């Protein structure tokens, strides 16, 4: 009856729902690989989805997915096991190298851009009619590393233009040095900001910009990386 | 068996307990010590879900039902044909749910991220406990639990909603109703939004985040924003959770009549308690 | 303790945002209302501006109207009486038409005719309303998802009140506008139709309300987890992927077999909850009108 034909013409639409949506979430990362990196045997029940191209704004040209994948850097990490699915150990410093919990993405060298091309993420000093409205003003508190020892101050907030919203806390460290920390890796408490997934003698490691106005798309994710990795690789320290 | 950008990020450490032992990969599952845990737990309670099902006489998946110990029973034990089997189960349950969120946890020191996924799932974790755990015993016998079956438990949810009459009027289903159909329209919402941006009509170009603002204050006057959304959407799940588990819990305990009846507080109020006219 | 990132640390607030003009006509636009410290430690906290338009004051208009016809009628039944007002505002109830006139606009006021009028007047506010956020998409040059998941309620809201009465040859099918009455009605709409969860579609409905439940949550608390990767900046993660969404999708490959993409995520969100309202309007339309009893119904399919 009606019922019947309607419950399994819905089944049936929901397998092509589920396999329409498994297909556009395989557009990137794969094909999948073995450990060396070659192409895997076996790719699973479902093919590639056929490329799409988004057109970039901005004249920041465009992307196609799915493409070719490339790391476009290098991987610091060596075998445990005679066999698949056991731990790549590090074989430098995991924190520099960039792997594991520290690991970034070759992400472009460019800033984001707000809605009208201008730079997303601004120091506040040049930025015009900003100030801060509500909670405790970070900007001149000193900054603990981890380990309970001061590793600078901060002199300035970095943030989001179009949205409005604290991203970096501009330090500078005992040799006039500056570097950024992610807002959300930060504790600004009523005295001190605390930092604890890094320890005083690592600030000075945290990656640095290349111009004192802007950050990088890339450098955001060294950066970031960089903080994050510490949680594991700081704590003989913290 | 990897994501093109996998290796880098399978490094050692991060495991809670065991330190290496369990630390690998088997495919794309990550194992660890609870990796392990659940598998056992797992497969101990599937065996004793069959096990159950020789002893009511069936193999078919819509009339199997591990029933729990009758009122009779108290909180005490039972025999396994007569609701020991609910029990044990219900342990091993429990068991394969927390070490899952456990597991969880050693995944993201690994990844070095946030524990919000884990924290999100101890509330589900949490409505789950407060059915077959804290209001049986807080009224005394794990017979007002639910029965594991596909069917038999939605009975369960019909004959003891109905039991305190239209469930509907019970004030924290209410709450946990609204949250419920809130997140769902908020679910669907953020998602055509991100969707409108990065899926823009035929030939224009992606549009940014300032368009997904600016079309939200065009439409009513205002915008969460992308961190606002995200955490919106965390709490509105998660409340319609807790406040799920709290209409339970006051159910059978600090109240046992009708729900429509708790109602009258508020019509009986000295200042119109007596005025006539209206419905009351 | 670390930081959690639920409310900010810290405002930061520069000069109100007009937002981007496009193909926006800039003299319906309001002027930028205040700026809500409260609203700020949660999400932004600009008010305003917002677009009016012709079909945003008719929609607002008409929407008026109906929840002031609606209470017209619960004074009425209060005697006028604030105190009784008051007391009884959740008891109070503007039913349909008895059964009697079946589907004509002939009944008289004080039994169905003031249901008539009012629905007439949400009728109205809600279309016009879809309309306006399809429209205010078009203007910016974005695609129409947020209409076509409109639609996707609209769907279900149009079964219960026009959709089903029709079919079934009288108003008296519908919703009544009032807090208790209507799950009153809703309680009644089951045991008359055998039990709704005999119902396979209501089954289904319930599932993905569940499962909207699910999602985002495990959707939020992901993007938190990695915000401190800038994860929330969803859009460049598309474009250009970032440590943030490759360890978002690794947490889930590692845990469950499988992952998804940064645009993907949203994909499944836009289904998982539009299938909600989706299933469940098939499943009320043919109650009443094919299966009478969905126990029944359940034992022969
Ligand atoms: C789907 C099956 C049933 C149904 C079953 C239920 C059930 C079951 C419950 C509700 C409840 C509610 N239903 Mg209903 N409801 C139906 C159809 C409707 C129709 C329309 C169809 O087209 C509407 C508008 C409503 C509207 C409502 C809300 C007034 C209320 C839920 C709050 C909420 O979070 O809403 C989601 C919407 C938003 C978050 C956005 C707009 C906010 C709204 C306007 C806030 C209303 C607040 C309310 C007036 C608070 C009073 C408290 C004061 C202290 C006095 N229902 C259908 C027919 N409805 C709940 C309740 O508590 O009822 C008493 C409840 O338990
Ligand atoms: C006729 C019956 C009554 C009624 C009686 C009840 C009763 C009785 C209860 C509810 C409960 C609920 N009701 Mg009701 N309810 C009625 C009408 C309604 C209406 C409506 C529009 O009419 C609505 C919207 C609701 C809505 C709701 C929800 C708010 C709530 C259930 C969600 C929940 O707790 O999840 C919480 C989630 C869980 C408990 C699941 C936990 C999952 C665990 C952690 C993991 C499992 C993993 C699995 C084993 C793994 C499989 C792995 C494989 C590889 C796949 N009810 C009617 C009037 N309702 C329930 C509640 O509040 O519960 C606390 C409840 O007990
Ligand atoms: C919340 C209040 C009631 C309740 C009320 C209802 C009501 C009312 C309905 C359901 C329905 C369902 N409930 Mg229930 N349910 C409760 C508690 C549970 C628990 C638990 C561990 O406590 C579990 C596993 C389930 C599971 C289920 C599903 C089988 C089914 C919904 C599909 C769905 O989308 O789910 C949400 C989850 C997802 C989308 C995620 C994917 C998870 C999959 C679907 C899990 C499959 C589990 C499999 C059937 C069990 C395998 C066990 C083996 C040992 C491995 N319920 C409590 C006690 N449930 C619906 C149905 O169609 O029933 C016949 C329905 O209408
Ligand atoms: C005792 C009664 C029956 C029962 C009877 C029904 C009936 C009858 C119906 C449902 C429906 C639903 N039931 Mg039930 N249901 C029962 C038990 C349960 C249980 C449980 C755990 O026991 C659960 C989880 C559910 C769950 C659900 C949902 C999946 C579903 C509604 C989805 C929704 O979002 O609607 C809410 C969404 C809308 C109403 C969309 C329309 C909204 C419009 C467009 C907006 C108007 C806005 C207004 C003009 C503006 C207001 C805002 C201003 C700012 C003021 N039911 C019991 C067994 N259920 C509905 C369905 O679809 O079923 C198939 C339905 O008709
Ligand atoms: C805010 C709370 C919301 C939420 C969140 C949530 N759920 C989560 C998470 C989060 C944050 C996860 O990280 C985790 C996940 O990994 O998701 C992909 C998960 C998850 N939520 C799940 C289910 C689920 N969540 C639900 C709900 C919700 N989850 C809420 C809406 C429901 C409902 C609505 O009922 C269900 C069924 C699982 C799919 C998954 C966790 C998987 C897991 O723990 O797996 C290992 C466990 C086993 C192998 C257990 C078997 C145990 C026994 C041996 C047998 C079964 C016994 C059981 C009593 C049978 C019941 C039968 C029914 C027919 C009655
Ligand atoms: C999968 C389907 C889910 C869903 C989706 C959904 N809802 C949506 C959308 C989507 C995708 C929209 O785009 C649309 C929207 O605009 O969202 C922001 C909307 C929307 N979903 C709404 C409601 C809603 N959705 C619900 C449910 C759901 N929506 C599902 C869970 C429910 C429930 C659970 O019952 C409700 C009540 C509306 C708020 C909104 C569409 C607005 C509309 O139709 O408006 C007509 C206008 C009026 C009725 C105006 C009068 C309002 C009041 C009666 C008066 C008081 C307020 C007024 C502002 C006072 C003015 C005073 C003066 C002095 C100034
Ligand atoms: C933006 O960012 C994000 C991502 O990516 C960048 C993501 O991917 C995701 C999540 C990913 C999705 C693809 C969303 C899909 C939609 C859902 C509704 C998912 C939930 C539903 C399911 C049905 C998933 C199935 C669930 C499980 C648990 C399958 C597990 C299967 C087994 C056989 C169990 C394995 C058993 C054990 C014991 C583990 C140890 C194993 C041993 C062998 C030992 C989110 C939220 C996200 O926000
Ligand atoms: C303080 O006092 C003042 C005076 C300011 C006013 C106060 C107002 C109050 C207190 C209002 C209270 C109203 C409430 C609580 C209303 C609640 C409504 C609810 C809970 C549910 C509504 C369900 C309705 C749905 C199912 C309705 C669907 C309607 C339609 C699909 C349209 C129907 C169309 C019809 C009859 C035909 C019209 C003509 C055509 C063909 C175009
Ligand atoms: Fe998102």
């Amino acid at each position: 009856d009606l019922a019947s034909l309607a419950i399994y013409s819905f089944w049936i639409f929901l397998a092509g729902l589920i396999y329409y949506l498994q297909t556009e979430n395989m557009r990137e990362g794969y094909p999948l690989e073995n450990e060396d990196g070659t192409p895997a045997a076996n790719q699973g029940p479902f093919p590639l989805p056929k490329p799409k191209t988004f057109i970039l704004p901005h004249g920041r040209g465009t992307l196609t997915v799915p493409g070719p994948e490339s790391e476009d850097r290098p991987i610091a990490l060596a075998r445990t096991a005679v066999s698949e699915g056991f731990p790549h150990a590090p074989t430098g410093d995991p924190m520099k190298d960039g792997v594991g919990p520290a690991s970034w993405v070759a992400r472009r060298d460019l800033p984001e851009l707000d809605g009208h091309g201008h730079n997303k993420i601004k120091p506040m000093k040049a930025a015009a009619g900003f100030h801060v409205s509500a909670g405790k003003n970070p900007i001149g508190l000193p900054v603990r590393g981890c380990d309970l020892e001061i590793a600078g101050k901060v002199v300035d907030i970095w943030v989001d233009i179009p949205e409005q919203m604290a991203r970096f806390l501009e330090v500078e460290l005992k040799d006039g040095s500056t570097r950024l920390l992610p807002m959300q890796m930060v504790k600004v408490q009523s005295n001190r900001v605390h930092v604890n997934a890094l320890s005083s003698d690592l600030f000075a490691g945290i990656p640095t910009i290349k111009s004192p106005t802007e950050v990088t798309l890339l450098e955001e994710d060294k950066i970031c990386g960089y903080v994050a990795g510490g949680l594991m690789y700081a704590a003989p320290k913290r | 068996a990897l994501l093109s950008f996998e290796r880098k990020y399978r490094v050692p450490g991060g495991t809670l307990v065991g330190g290496n032992l369990f630390d690998f990969w088997v495919g794309p599952f990550y194992v660890g010590f609870f990796g392990v845990a659940t598998f056992f737990f797992a497969a101990l309670g599937i065996i004793l879900i069959a096990w159950s099902a020789v002893l009511q006489g069936t193999w078919n998946p819509q009339l199997i039902s591990v029933y729990p110990p009758a009122l009779e029973y108290g909180l005490g034990g039972a025999p396994l044909a007569k609701g020991g089997l609910w029990q044990i189960i219900t342990i091993c349950a429990t068991g394969a749910f927390v070490s899952w969120a456990l597991r969880e946890v050693e995944i993201c020191r690994k990844l070095g991220i946030g524990y919000h996924i884990p924290f999100a799932f101890a509330f589900a974790i949490l409505a789950y406990l407060t059915l077959v755990l804290f209001r049986p015993v807080m009224m005394g016998a794990w017979g007002y639990a639910f029965p594991y079956g596909i069917w038999t438990h939605l009975d369960w949810v019909s004959n003891t909603g109905y039991t305190y009459g239209n469930f509907h009027y019970n004030p924290a289903h209410m709450i946990a109703i609204s949250f419920f159909f809130t997140n769902a329209l908020a679910l669907a919402l953020h998602g055509a939004l991100v969707l409108s941006a990065a899926n823009p009509e035929k030939g224009k170009l992606m549009r940014t985040p300032d368009h997904e603002d600016t079309f939200f204050r065009d439409l009513v006057g205002y915008s969460i924003g992308t961190l606002g959304i995200h955490r919106l959407g965390l709490l509105l799940s998660l409340s319609a959770v807790f406040f799920s588990a709290l209409c339970m819990i006051i159910t059978g305990t600090i109240w046992f009549d009708q729900w429509v009846d708790w109602w009258q507080w508020w019509v009986k109020l000295p200042w119109w308690a007596n005025i006539p006219g209206g419905i009351n | 303790a670390e930081y959690q990132n639920i409310f900010s640390q810290v405002q930061v607030r520069g000069p109100a945002d007009l937002g981007m003009t496009e193909d926006v006509n800039l003299a319906n636009r309001s002027g930028v209302g205040p700026f809500s410290t409260l609203l700020g430690w949660f999400g932004n906290a600009q008010l305003g501006p917002i677009y009016l338009g012709s079909l945003g004051v008719l929609s607002l208009f008409s929407g008026l109207m109906w929840f002031f016809t609606i209470g017209i009628w619960f004074w009425y039944q209060a005697g006028w009486n604030p105190a009784v007002f008051l007391r009884d505002l959740f008891f109070f109830s503007l039913e349909p038409p008895a059964p009697e006139y079946g589907l004509s606009f002939a009944a008289p006021l004080k039994e169905g005719g003031l249901w008539l009028i009012a629905s007439f007047f949400m009728f109205v506010a809600v279309w016009s309303w879809w309309g306006r956020t399809y429209l205010r998409a078009q203007a910016l040059g974005m695609g129409k998802h947020t209409a076509w998941a409109f639609l996707s309620a609209i769907w279900l809201w149009m079964v219960l009140g026009f959709i089903r009465p029709i079919l079934m040859g009288s108003w008296s099918e519908a919703v009544p506008y009032g807090i208790f009455s209507h799950l009153d009605w809703t309680n009644n709409f089951s045991l008359v139709h055998g039990n709704l969860f005999y119902n396979p579609f209501h089954g289904l409905s319930i599932a993905f309300l569940y499962g909207s439940a699910l999602l985002f949550a495990m959707h939020g608390a992901t993007i938190l987890a990695v915000s401190r990767f800038g994860g929330e900046r969803e859009l460049e993660q598309i474009a250009d992927r970032g440590t943030a969404a490759e360890r978002a999708a690794l947490f889930w490959r590692w845990t469950m077999g499988f992952n998804a993409t940064m645009e993907g995520i949203h994909r499944w969100a836009i289904w998982m909850a539009v299938l909600v309202t989706l299933t469940g309007g098939i499943g009320i339309l043919l109650s009443g009108t094919v299966v009478d009893n969905w126990y029944v119904w359940g034992q022969n399919h």
